[PDB]
């Protein structure tokens, strides 16, 4: 999907603040996944040596 | 007067059907009904003094 907006007010029925909160939510999601992945890696066998 | 009544019913109801079709298309276009309800809350807010 495309929106072509520099500051989108309403797209798919979402407010300007709701979009910002959604981007913040995606950033937090990705950072959480990366963090858990690096925890599993720090507990991995390959990092013991 | 009766002529006007029968003609008015059809003209008015056609205008209504145009309105409802446009509303549902607006909901499906914007996304969820509740999102359009939120923007409706904001526009009603700007319509009052709030």
């Amino acid at each position: 999907i495309i929106v072509e907006g520099d500051h989108p007010s309403g797209a798919g029925g979402f407010s300007a603040a709701l979009l910002a909160r959604g981007r913040e939510a995606v950033f937090l999601r990705d950072r959480a996944d990366i963090l858990s992945l690096r925890i599993q890696a720090a507990k991995s066998r390959q990092c013991k040596t | 007067w009766a002529q006007g009544r029968e003609h008015v019913v059809g003209v008015l109801q056609a205008e209504l059907e145009q309105c409802q079709a446009a509303m549902k298309a607006l909901e499906n276009s914007v996304g969820g009904r509740k999102k359009l309800k939120e923007v409706m809350s904001f526009v009603d807010k700007a319509r009052k003094g709030e």
